[PDB]
């Protein structure tokens, strides 16, 4: 079987805003890597409804349950993540070498669209601490 | 609302080079 | 008759070995001239010998032995060489040799092969020293078996011996002077070397993984047990086979290569049981012919393992690849090596015991990490996750080939080229038995008789003080904080005194030149008598030190060869009956002090012994040519490192063999010494044949007189800190005269420390042996005379950071304990701590690690105790909240502690094994290596320390743990390293719930 | 500081794919339409490759051991206030970005010679009506155009015209197929005889003058030397470029050469000189070349060093040691360079011959020679 790469979008998209220059391109997309297991709960839904709005760690956007599960802190190169109440992460903000490809593999049709290009990456790669 | 965390990984080990089919993608 | 069991052993391995292609090549007749240089005319083959075996062969067997050859293209032949097995008896009474030979004629009326007469030297003897010697009768034999029939006859005797232990292989291979690893031309006159070929040729190299079975919390018995992977590498490239009764999916070829330097691409062999990967593996084996085969600990475990499962699937390994346990159990074959990598790990990489599984040496050496996976997930990965399995397996077999490759077989393959053994012997014998073979091969190349092994069992201990230790101070000492000074004005004066002298000495004897050529021999010289003035002038002073470390450059050999030490020549009642005595000076004989310990309880005794300045030179000439042979492999190391810059850079230019050549003689001269240093630890070793207690007081003492000045002087005009047996730790005045550098007449540059060279020029002045000795003409017996001094110091530094502890006892240090920091401010060195120690707290050694690098940081004393007093109140307050801010899952990892019995379960570390005994069956704690997991109990209350541990990970943890304990260890660790320092150098107290103890505020001045 | 959130369900469908500045600038290349495609023999078994109109990359995907997750931008529906926390050095939330998609690869892609897959093209032998041969044999795999072909083989168009060229391709009365060496060949020796009839420029050839040329004189439904056939022998053993054909003489030569092999000296051995006099007497007359038996040097072997004997590599065994094994036997001394050519496809490592060799077979020389003596 075959079928053709489609670059439509994101070459659009791409010849109207610049060369990635910063960690977020202009289009406002990011990647991002864990050294280690995301333990997360085994079900979502039930756990939003107990969430309270001050708390908002376990929102509902658009009918869907969203978790603030943690925050990013960028300074600079360097980077924190802070996740829940007991963890925090030390980081740096690496440009790729390569500049990798996201795409799209609409399994449906078998259609590939290119979807994007990271040209930086944040990575946390210290044990994690108590947020304090 | 508060059980939400990492497993830490002490390092990073990138695996073997695969060979890839079209089932693999789909 | 016992014979012909031996042959047909013997026959049933040519078979194999004939199976494996070494077919018995003999060489045409040449009844011509025996020459080397024209070697290539000669009927022979040419080849680079791999191997060698003694066999036996049929007309009863006679023996001789096989030597085994590579050819330049890559092939292989056997060949074989016969020789007669002899050994000496001496006679006490020269008169009755006769009868004594006629004794044994009848004595010995069948056992006999020949004899003949022969003259040796007898270092005992009266008037040896004249040339003349001892007169014996040689016994020979036709193997080994009749040698060991005159033993048995002999052993009566000795209740109311000679040449016992001396291999058969050896005694061939040095008589015929014949080393593996060196390239021969095999004729009917015998071997002779092609000193035209030196680049070694290339062995087929196997490299394999196996992965199998265990029940849970057990250990694999193979039994029962199955392999479920077998994985291999034959020169770089892989392979996989599986067991699919087992591993619940088929692999897929695929490439794994961890660096660009070593790719892997590996193809897979998906076999349905253990019966068919093991005739596959043979029959690979078999068609490829290995004969270096590499394993980590494959005696012990992998090769039994194999051996049972044969025996239970009915395979005979010897038949399939010739493999069999030896006496030892361990599996050999005579055409391929085994190189179990763990000798070699223990014995020569210079690591710490606690570094020594393959996941240590594979960071230290090849410097990455590869994945890792717990056993118990293993076996539920078979059918979960045999993919992440086959990763596993594969970057095992990458990082045992490359290791092996890359560490191993460079070292090993060129030591292999001067000592006459196999890898395998070279890797399993003592080192004292390594030592006591070479001067074997040197002493049988003079015609020097060798003593007998002394045998008495251990005075019944021995434990004297081999090295002198001391520790000085503790505390931090950093480039960027100034130290006080009290300089001794009188050490200025005596150097500026020695100063014409120390220098010109240094240019002429430490840097082997002659003044003629130095451009700036007056301006070096008064750029240092200006700076010994102003120190002398302002001689206490408080700036920025300069951190020293001196270190004589290979010390106990140096003494060795300076004083021509060797343990005959420790006169033993008697010198100078025989030869003139009066003619040297101190009538000949050398009297030196050492120092002699005892234990029958401990006394020291001064004791002196004389050294006859004109004994027979055999170890030392040996010692010093090979010295000079290691520097001759610094210089043409040197010259291909210019090789290795003037050339172009495309690789494939046929210099692949350069660099091999570079990374060769890096090998030799290290191979060179490592043998030079032990021969100083043979004289200590038990059932040495050249015992010296003396020899080992004299080192001990004269080392210690050379460093005692050497911190004589430091202290006077600086402030040592640590010494340890050969090393000295310090710190200069940053105004005190450090190095500078002549300019030599051609622009040369010679390399001026000026500390390391005035006390190098002392130890010249107060060290050197004017009574030096040497023939001259030997057949006239005239000796000449003459100064030998090779002993200098060299200095390392100044560093960034440096840091000791102290003892939480009195007025004590720690000893084989330190932290050092290079240039950089990385960490060079950690000895002795708990990290290092079997059996600690994993919270300890995450403490040890966070807190190590932050003491670089600050500018002052007090900065740098806050901040670690920081990371210690992080700690605190994980203990001191027990855990409680602390996620569920990062707790259970850090308690959790492991320990080895040392001996069987027929302390801490017994009780949980008792109780692991107990529980899980004696069997468990009958080995060694139990997982004895624990934790110290709080509970029970008010029992003693060695009912303190019960194991607990066999069962609230947070009111089960002794929290108060756990802190108090790691306080006792904070104290040694943080606190006590800053106790004796007046901070007060930065992790508060470790309080300054008396004795350290009374000890220091306050 | 960020607003983090998740979605509880990734899309798998989106992986990454690693993008060299190569295939980077290829892609922001807004002129190309459908010039890169991902290509695969099949759905199961073969490998899957990425093509441009020009080059080739096989994929291989390699697991790592974090967590990526993938996030792009989303604008929160309803004001959210976040717990603070013991956060020091966490600042107020400025953007709000969800993580959609989590992979756990990557795809590395190594650049490799695409390859055309030749598995129901028949062999044609000349046979005059050939549609009804196709249809005596159940191919069920029909090749209309060469697109098609090249849709469904692991190559690039380029790389798949150029083997197709390579081989021979064509189409007969209406159905593709490839030609027999015979007939091939024969139809070439014939064509060029027609050629120096009618005296066309072998530099400047096009297909009508040539098409014109052979079936001048011959009735077109028994004239098989179509148009089609025309355009093969033109792209296999001329270069084109309207676009025209210049010969490749020497190579076409070779080829002859091989042709001859193939037909007179391929059960005897005969020394070179007399077949070489035979060889120069069997082409068209006049024909411009000399003859050197590096030419043909991996495609004829040598039983000793002054005769000569037809060997085709496609015959050779896959395994060296094999290959070696055979070799030797059709020639008991090789020369390393005339060697070379006939285990060039087993060198993958690019490395020194001897080396290569060296695992399995062994070397032996002589003065000028350096050959090989597997045991
Ligand atoms: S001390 Fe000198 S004279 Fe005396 S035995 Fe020894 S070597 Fe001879």
């Amino acid at each position: 079987p075959s079928v053709d790469i489609d670059a439509s979008q994101w070459q659009k998209l791409t010849q109207s805003r610049e060369k990635q220059t910063t960690v977020i391109t202009p289009l406002g997309m990011m990647m991002l890597e864990i050294q280690g297991e995301l333990e997360l709960p085994k079900d979502f839904a039930s756990l939003a409804r107990r969430d309270s709005p001050n708390e908002g760690r376990f929102s509902e956007q658009d009918g869907e349950t969203l978790i603030r599960f943690g925050s990013l802190q960028i300074d600079g190169e360097r980077a924190t993540l802070f996740v829940g109440k007991k963890q925090r992460l030390l980081g740096k903000v690496t440009k790729l070498d390569v500049p990798m490809g996201i795409m799209h593999f609409n399994s449906k049709d078998n259609k590939v669209e290119l979807v994007d290009v990271m040209k930086y990456k944040v990575i946390f790669k210290d044990r994690p601490l108590p947020i304090m | 609302t508060v059980k939400i965390w990492v497993k830490y990984n002490e390092g990073f080990s990138n695996a073997v080079r695969k060979n890839v089919t079209w089932n693999n993608l789909w | 008759a016992l014979s012909a069991q031996q042959l047909l052993n013997a026959s049933k391995i040519d078979d194999i070995d004939s199976m494996m292609g070494f077919e018995r090549y003999v060489p045409p007749q040449y009844n011509g001239r025996f020459d080397a240089k024209d070697i290539d005319q000669i009927p022979g083959r040419v080849g680079w010998l791999t191997n060698m075996h003694a066999t036996l062969v049929s007309q009863q067997g006679i023996s001789g032995v096989d030597f085994y050859f590579l050819d330049e293209e890559g092939g292989s032949f056997k060949s074989t060489v016969v020789y007669d097995p002899y050994f000496f008896i001496a006679c006490n009474d020269e008169s009755r040799v006769n009868d004594v030979e006629e004794l044994v004629k009848k004595y010995l009326e069948s056992c006999l092969k020949s004899l003949q007469i022969i003259r040796k030297e007898d270092l005992t003897m009266d008037n040896h020293l004249l040339g003349l010697q001892k007169t014996l009768i040689k016994l020979s034999f036709v193997n080994s078996n009749q040698l060991f029939e005159a033993r048995k006859l002999l052993r009566p005797i000795l209740q109311d011996i000679r040449e016992y232990d001396v291999p058969y292989h050896v005694r061939v291979s040095i008589d015929k002077d014949i080393r593996v690893g060196k390239w021969y031309k095999v004729t009917q006159q015998g071997f002779i070397e092609d000193t035209r070929k030196i680049a070694f040729a290339d062995p087929v190299v196997m490299a394999f993984a196996i992965a199998t079975t265990k029940p849970p919390l057990k250990f694999p018995d193979s039994a029962v047990d199955q392999i479920m992977m077998i994985s291999y590498m034959i020169d770089g490239e892989g392979f996989l086979i599986t067991n699919r009764e087992i591993i619940s999916e088929d692999i897929e070829d695929f490439e794994y290569t961890p660096k660009p330097e070593y790719p892997g691409f590996f193809t897979i062999f998906n076999e349905n049981d253990e019966v068919a990967l093991l005739q596959r593996f043979f029959e690979h084996i078999r068609d490829v012919r290995p004969t270096v085969i590499s394993t980590f600990n494959g005696d012990f475990f992998d090769w039994p393992f194999i051996h049972n499962r044969s025996k239970i699937h009915g395979l005979d390994m010897f038949d399939e690849i010739g493999f069999a346990p030896d006496a030892e159990g361990e599996y050999k074959s005579s055409y391929c090596s085994h190189m179990d990598c763990f000798r070699w790990v223990k014995r020569d990489s210079y690591l710490p015991q606690g570094s020594q599984g393959l996941k240590a040496v594979t960071q230290s050496k090849l410097g990455y990490n590869p994945i890792e996976l717990d056993p118990e997930l293993m076996t539920p990965y078979a059918f979960e996750k045999p993919q992440h399995l086959s990763e596993y397996s594969v970057s095992d077999a990458v990082a045992t080939y490359y290791l092996y490759m890359k560490y191993v077989h460079p070292f090993i393959f060129s030591l292999c080229t001067i000592i006459p053994l196999n890898p395998d012997e070279t890797l399993r014998k003592g080192t004292g038995t390594l030592c006591e073979m070479l001067l074997m091969v040197q002493a049988y190349q003079h015609n020097i008789l060798l003593p007998n092994k002394h045998t008495d069992p251990i005075l019944e201990s021995e434990t004297y003080v081999g090295g002198h230790v001391e520790s000085l101070e503790a505390g931090v000492f950093r480039s960027d904080l100034k130290n006080e000074f009290k300089i001794d004005p009188s050490a200025i004066d005596e150097l500026l005194q020695e100063l014409p002298e120390a220098l010109k000495f240094s240019v002429e004897v430490e840097n082997k030149s002659s003044v003629d050529k130095v451009t700036n021999f007056e301006e070096i010289k008064n750029q240092i008598t200006q700076k010994l003035l102003e120190l002398k002038e302002n001689n206490i002073r408080n700036e920025l030190p300069l951190i020293y470390h001196v270190d004589v450059a290979s010390m106990y050999p140096n003494i060795m060869t300076t004083n021509r030490l060797q343990p005959d020549s420790i006169k033993a009642e008697r010198d100078c009956a025989s030869c003139d005595f009066n003619r040297p000076g101190k009538t000949c004989a050398r009297k030196l002090k050492w120092a002699w310990r005892g234990e029958f309880v401990s006394e020291i005794v001064e004791r002196e012994a004389i050294v006859c300045q004109r004994e027979n030179p055999f170890y030392v000439d040996t010692v010093k040519s090979f010295r000079d042979r290691r520097y001759e492999f610094k210089g043409l190391a040197k010259t291909w490192k210019g090789n290795l810059s003037k050339i172009d850079p495309s690789d494939k230019h046929a210099r692949d063999e350069a660099k091999k050549m570079i990374v060769l003689y890096d090998s030799l001269q290290l191979a060179h010494k490592v043998i030079l240093n032990s021969f100083y630890g043979y004289v200590m070793r038990k059932g040495s044949r050249w015992y010296s207690m003396e020899m080992a007081g004299i080192t001990c003492l004269t080392g210690a007189t050379i460093i005692q000045m050497a911190r004589a002087l430091v202290e006077r005009v600086g402030r040592p800190l640590e010494l340890d047996t050969d090393g000295i730790w310090c710190i200069l005045p940053k105004s005190f005269p450090e190095t500078y550098f002549f300019t030599l007449e051609n622009g040369k540059k010679l390399y001026l420390s000026y500390p390391c060279s005035m006390l190098n020029y002392r130890v010249h002045q107060k060290f050197t042996n004017h009574q030096y000795q040497e023939l001259k003409d030997p057949l006239n017996y005239i000796y000449e005379t003459h100064s030998e001094n090779t002993i200098f110091f060299e200095v390392d530094g100044p560093y960034k950071a440096m840091i000791l502890p102290s003892s939480k006892e009195e007025g004590k240090g720690i000893k084989k304990r330190y932290a050092v920091f290079n240039e950089d401010g990385s960490l060079a060195e950690l000895k002795g701590f708990e990290l290092k120690r079997r059996g600690e707290l994993q919270l300890i050694k995450n403490f040890q690690s966070d807190i190590f690098k932050v003491f670089l940081e600050g500018d002052t004393l007090e900065g740098c105790y806050s901040a670690v007093a920081s990371v210690c109140n992080r700690w605190l307050d994980v203990l001191d909240s027990h855990g409680l801010m602390l996620e569920d899952e990062d707790l259970v990892s850090l308690i959790c502690e492991n320990r080895s019995m040392s001996k069987t379960l027929k302390s801490t570390s017994i009780t949980t094994a008792r109780r692991l005994g107990d529980f899980l069956g004696e069997d468990m704690v009958k080995d060694k290596g139990l997982q004895c997991k624990y934790i110290i109990s709080s509970k029970p209350f008010n029992a003693p320390v060695t009912e303190r541990a019960i194991p607990v990970a066999i069962f609230d943890i947070r009111t089960i743990i002794d929290w108060g304990y756990y802190r108090e260890r790691l306080g006792s660790a904070i104290q040694k390293i943080i606190t006590i320092p800053a106790a004796l150098q007046g901070v007060s107290n930065p992790v508060p719930r470790v309080e300054h103890p008396d004795w350290l505020k009374r000890k220091i001045a306050t | 500081s960020i607003n983090l959130h998740s979605a509880p369900e990734y899309d798998p469908s989106y992986k990454l794919i690693q993008l060299t500045p190569e295939l980077l600038d290829i892609i922001q290349d807004p002129v190309q339409n459908h010039q890169l495609r991902f290509k695969s023999l099949d759905k199961d078994k073969s490998e899957v490759v990425l093509c441009s109109h020009d080059k080739t990359w096989v994929l291989k995907q390699r697991k790592h051991s974090n967590t990526v997750l993938l996030m792009r931008e989303f604008v929160p529906e309803q004001p959210i206030t976040f717990d603070e926390t013991l956060l020091f050095g966490l600042s107020k939330p400025y953007m709000d970005v969800v993580g959609f998609a989590k992979t756990e690869s990557e795809f590395e892609t190594r650049e490799t010679h695409g390859e055309l897959n030749l598995n129901s093209v028949p062999i044609y032998n000349g046979e005059l009506d050939f549609s009804d041969k196709i249809m005596k044999r159940s191919s069920t795999k029909v090749i209309g155009t060469l697109e098609e072909l090249l849709e469904n083989s692991p190559c690039s168009a380029l790389e798949g015209i150029s083997k197709w060229h390579k081989i021979g391709g064509s189409v007969k009365d209406g159905v593709l197929c490839i030609l027999s060496q015979d007939f091939l060949f024969k139809a070439l020796h014939v064509l060029l005889m027609s050629a120096m009839a009618e005296s066309l420029d072998l530099q400047h050839l096009n297909v009508e003058d040539t098409h014109h040329a052979v079936g001048k004189d011959i009735e077109d439904e028994f004239n098989p030397y179509t148009r089609e056939i025309i355009e093969t022998v033109l792209n296999k053993f001329a270069v084109q470029e309207n676009n025209t054909w210049r010969l490749r003489i020497p190579f076409i030569a070779q080829w002859y050469g091989i042709q001859a092999l193939r037909k007179y000296v391929s059960g005897i051995s005969m020394p070179i000189d007399e077949f070489l006099i035979k060889w120069k007497s069997l082409f068209p007359p006049f024909f411009p070349c000399d003859i050197d038996i590096d030419m043909l040097r991996g495609y004829h072997f040598k039983p000793t060093d002054k005769t000569v004997q037809y060997i085709a590599k496609s015959t050779l065994p896959m395994d060296p040691k094999e290959r070696f094994k055979v070799l030797f036997r059709l020639q008991s001394q090789w020369d390393l360079e005339d060697i070379k050519p006939l285990i060039e496809e087993l060198n993958s490592r690019g490395m020194k011959i001897d080396s290569f060799i060296m695992k399995y077979a062994r070397r032996k020389r002589l003065g000028k020679k350096t050959v090989v003596t597997s045991r």
